[PDB]
């Protein structure tokens, strides 16, 4: 059933319009701001 | 012809035979009905 009251979910099935998943996955976007957490560090030490 | 297929759908929609390489929603299946239910009170009978 709807898993809440007027659930926006159900509804877009009900009209038709879909909300498409976007361009990176939770997971990657994870790995991203890992290797940033580590290379802070590193990176402001020296200019370039 | 758009009915026969989606990707026809997709040529019909553009206007152009060629299309760019691409993602494009199109019109969505519609789930068709295979039956008809009317429900209205029966009440009453004849006396013999």
């Amino acid at each position: 059933g709807p898993a809440s009251a007027r659930d926006l979910i159900c509804a877009q099935y009900v009209a038709g319009y879909k909300v498409l998943p976007p361009l990176m996955d939770v997971n990657m976007e994870a790995a991203y701001t890992s290797s940033l957490l580590g290379s802070i560090a590193g990176v402001g030490w020296t200019a370039g | 012809d758009c009915g026969f297929n989606d990707l026809s759908q997709l040529h019909c929609s553009y206007e152009s035979f060629d299309v760019e390489s691409g993602v494009y929603s199109v019109s969505s299946f519609e789930a068709k009905p295979s039956g008809s239910v009317v429900e209205q009170a029966e009440g009453v009978e004849c006396d013999f």
